[PDB]
RNA sequence: CGUAAAGCGCACGCAGGCGGUUUGUUAAGUCAGAUGUGAAAUCCCCGGGCUCAACCUGGGAACUGCAUCUGAUACUGGCAAGCUUGAGUCUCGUAGAGGGGGGUAGAAUUCCAGGUGUAGCGGUGAAAUGCGUAGAGAUCUGGAGGAAUACCGGUGGCGAAGGCGGCCCCCUGGACGAAGACUGACGCUCAGGUGCGAAAGCGUGGGGAGCAAACAGGAUUAGAUACCCUGGUAGUCCACGCCGUAAACGAUGUCGACUUGGAGGUUGUGCCCUUGAGGCGUGGCUUCCGGAGCUAACGCGUUAAGUCGACCGCCUGGGGAGUACGGCCGCAAGGUUAAAACUCAAAUGAAUUGACGGGGGCCCGCACAAGCGGUGGAGCAUGUGGUUUAAUUCGAUGCAACGCGAAGAACCUUACCUGGUCUUGACAUCCACGGAAGUUUUCAGAGAUGAGAAUGUGCCUUCGGGAACCGUGAGACAGGUGCUGCAUGGCUGUCGUCAGCUCGUGUUGUGAAAUGUUGGGUUAAGUCCCGCAACGAGCGCAACCCUUAUCCUUUGUUGCCAGCGGUCCGGCCGGGAACUCAAAGGAGACUGCCAGUGAUAAACUGGAGGAAGGUGGGGAUGACGUCAAGUCAUCAUGGCCCUUACGACCAGGGCUACACACGUGCUACAAUGGCGCAUACAAAGAGAAGCGACCUCGCGAGAGCAAGCGGACCUCAUAAAGUGCGUCGUAGUCCGGAUUGGAGUCUGCAACUCGACUCCAUGAAGUCGGAAUCGCUAGUAAUCGUGGAUCAGAAUGCCACGGUGAAUAC
């Protein structure tokens, strides 16, 4: 898309492409650099995001929730007693987590 | 019975034609029945020799037989006396003073003509049909081959009934015009009747 | 034991089984030990003897038991005393279609009497039977009578279950709640037993409005002992007695205990600013959804089908059969208890995939509708069934066989029939001998077999032969359009150019499988967007291909002639390369632009530009599979079969037969036409054993001489409907041309069976086609001609080409 031939050969389908990189972008958006399964997984929601508690149980990854009252203590390894869909507490939530991941031994 | 023949549906468009040689109604049908001796004189004896094509071409009152093959050194021999005995045996039959050519069809493999002759000579040397198949489509899978059927039938493994059981990997576009199908079919008499095997290999989208 | 077989219809309750809690005593059960016995053999264990083994045998263990004595006292039981958490009594209220008896009220139906009034009413899909000018129906007034009780009315209430619905009174049962008091385990279940027990039915006596088995009539129908209509008796209603059953069903026995939740309903009640349509609790009954758990699954899920305990009932494959016999009950109908012979290898439950539905939703196609023209009627052409035959060769048979294989049967083709013939053969390969082959002759016969004359050496061989070809002999074989398409390949039809068919990985389910592929939009299209336990991928759709519609570039002959010059006035010539055109290469059309609607998405609707506008028109392209669809007769092919014959050669015949029936076409029935004369405008093709000008002859089909052309040059080859004149005049006619007689031409050895065409004569049937049925959505249908393949000659068929050119789609 941003070096190669996009430009080259079609308007039309050139535009089909460009929007399957928005939907590939979006969808796959930030797994995009793994190149793994991941170590650990920290879910926001438990029983919206089911889904993915649910793999990473079938799989033996430490699920980290923060529940809601509404929500299931599944496989979630670490259960946090939260709230799931206030910004306010995502974000200080967030911003808790995000502070002790950039701590390795640096 | 249902399927156009994917070779004289492209034979305008990526396929050549076999015979490239002009001529007026008065010596059609001539030359015609002239490459059918030639092509079942030559195909009956190099069955050993692993022949894919032979295309015929006639330059203004003479032959020149090329014949694609994969085992070129089997067709030529110690210094080239098959050659000029195939050539003499051809322009007796052709009347014409004959020439003739040897193309070596490198990676076998990707030939329908080759791949249809080797699960037929598999199935004669009676091994079961699934391997010949199986090995044939990962065999040439494994080579390019953007894709690969291939599709015997008719009374497999000594039946009283007939199947076919077809197998395909990767990509056959068959409708489409501008695909480069390679298709070709033989026949496996067996001591139970014809075991009739065709094969589609997709080498190219041009 | 909800649904597979299996919970009594529901209760009360005796005998039976089981029984909260504390203390004391007993010690019956229970436990421990001892003693007596539990015969021997046998089983088991450790040894011993037969050479081993079986066998025999020594000692033990065992004989799971019973009796007695000695103890233990936790549990169960007995006895005595208690205790309240089970059960019950009392006080005060609450709600209720709980029951039984009696009364009353209002709407409505029917009937009766009367007033008005007049031709229908009623009924049905439509009708008719029925009622009605003796006055119905409609309408108003008065009366009688019977049954049921609109609205409230509610997965609301009450009852053990059956069941109970206006309002009021009387007699009466239960439940629940609040605080307190009392009894003190009085409890739970229950075989036999007893009671209650819808509806229909039965008995006696009443009642009888509506409704309605039976019944009758009318329809419907092939029939209609039915559904529908019009009547209509028992019955339904009351009193008393019987019956004793139901899908008497939450298909779920009763009682008790424990085990996450949510939303309601209904009926109590306490507390707290009530300071709402208050808040917070605590009981009783009940509805829906769900967690763990259970379950074959479906589902159940604090009202369990979960986790337990007590007692009862019942089950043991389907049918026979809940039947027969017997008993008991019953007035009867029947109820209850309850087999067997024989017979089957299944019967069953739940769920999955599909198919189907006179199930539901959405959608498409000349599917219907809207139209136009046909077919079925007539004559002929051609195919088929049948019949005939010596043979009428074989194959194709709903759609998807029936001018199909066959793109062309006189002989040939030909496979069939009748005769005449041949046997290593007509067609092969390999031998051995002889001879080059080949070429013109004659006789016999239907051809090949036989009899002769020349020509034979086409090139090499210590010669014994080879190249090519022909006879002869043995073979191994050759040959088979013989059978099996239900043993096969290949090729084909069809559903259907319908939009579908799948797979990998993942997840869900015990599993078959599911998801993806469903859902909201959209599309011609599983098209495209959005969503989503799916993420992706393949075959298919679309595109790439051919053609058609516009423009540009190149080249310009044989093709073209705008501007030029003269012209025998014809592109005819010099010439011109503009134009038509030819053929190669490009441009072009993609929802690209605009407006509006839409999830700001897909897209849809409309507009501009443009030759063309939304897959522009047409074609090619036909997914996984279905029909054990078609073909063994194109070919190939497994097996079977014939191999002096089912193989081969020949002549004549047949495939063309004709009481009949069907399919597909052509030509007609006419005036929108027939005939005569003149005259205009095509496209696409074919052509050397061929297309065959010009000119002469023939009325014509054609014949003679014969140019030109292997071809944008010559020939086939004049397009015809059209138009302009004249005539015919509604007639079986100047329609129609079948049929038949005569005379011919051509092809071909040969037109008798059995061609095509011409000329003269003849001149049927037919006046628009019964039931029914078909094609077509725009250069389409309709109609008019032309060409080609097969082919010596033989198309009304097939495949192509152009001319004129519609109607209609709500």
């Amino acid at each position: 898309s941003q070096d190669g031939t996009f430009d080259k050969l079609t308007k039309k389908e050139a535009l089909m492409r460009t929007r399957e990189l928005e939907k590939l972008e979006n969808s796959l958006g930030g797994i995009k650099d793994m190149g793994g399964l991941p170590d650990a997984l920290f879910v926001i929601d438990a029983d919206h995001e089911h889904i993915a508690i649910k793999e990473a149980n079938n799989l033996g990854i430490p699920v980290f929730a923060i529940v809601d009252t509404n929500s299931d203590p599944d496989g979630v390894d670490f259960v946090i007693p939260g709230n799931d869909d206030a910004i306010r507490a995502v974000t200080l939530y967030l911003g808790a987590v995000a502070a002790t991941v950039r701590e390795g031994r640096s | 019975g249902q399927k156009v023949h994917p070779n004289g549906i492209r034979l305008g468009i990526v396929k050549p034609w076999n015979s490239t040689w002009f001529a007026n109604t008065k010596e059609f049908a001539d030359n015609l029945d002239s490459d059918f001796k030639v092509r079942q004189y030559l195909t009956k004896e190099l069955a050993k020799a692993s022949v894919s094509r032979i295309v015929i071409e006639r330059p203004a009152k003479s032959i020149r037989v090329t014949i694609h093959t994969a085992r070129p050194g089997i067709v030529i021999g110690k210094k080239g006396e098959d050659v000029e005995k195939l050539r003499k045996v051809v322009a007796d039959i052709a009347g014409v003073p004959a020439q003739i050519n040897i193309a070596e069809v490198r990676k076998p493999e990707l030939d329908a003509k080759l791949v249809a002759d080797s699960i037929t000579s598999q199935l004669e040397r009676r091994v079961m049909f699934r391997r010949a198949m199986k090995r044939a489509v990962q065999n040439a899978m494994r080579l390019g081959a953007k894709g690969i059927k291939v599709e015997v039938s008719g009374r497999l493994g000594g039946a009283e009934i007939a199947r076919t059981e077809w197998y395909r990997e990767g990509r056959v576009p068959l409708h489409t015009l501008r695909a480069d199908i390679d298709y070709n079919t033989s026949e496996a008499h067996t001591t139970y009747g014809v075991i009739g095997v065709k094969v589609w290999i997709f080498k190219g989208e041009i």
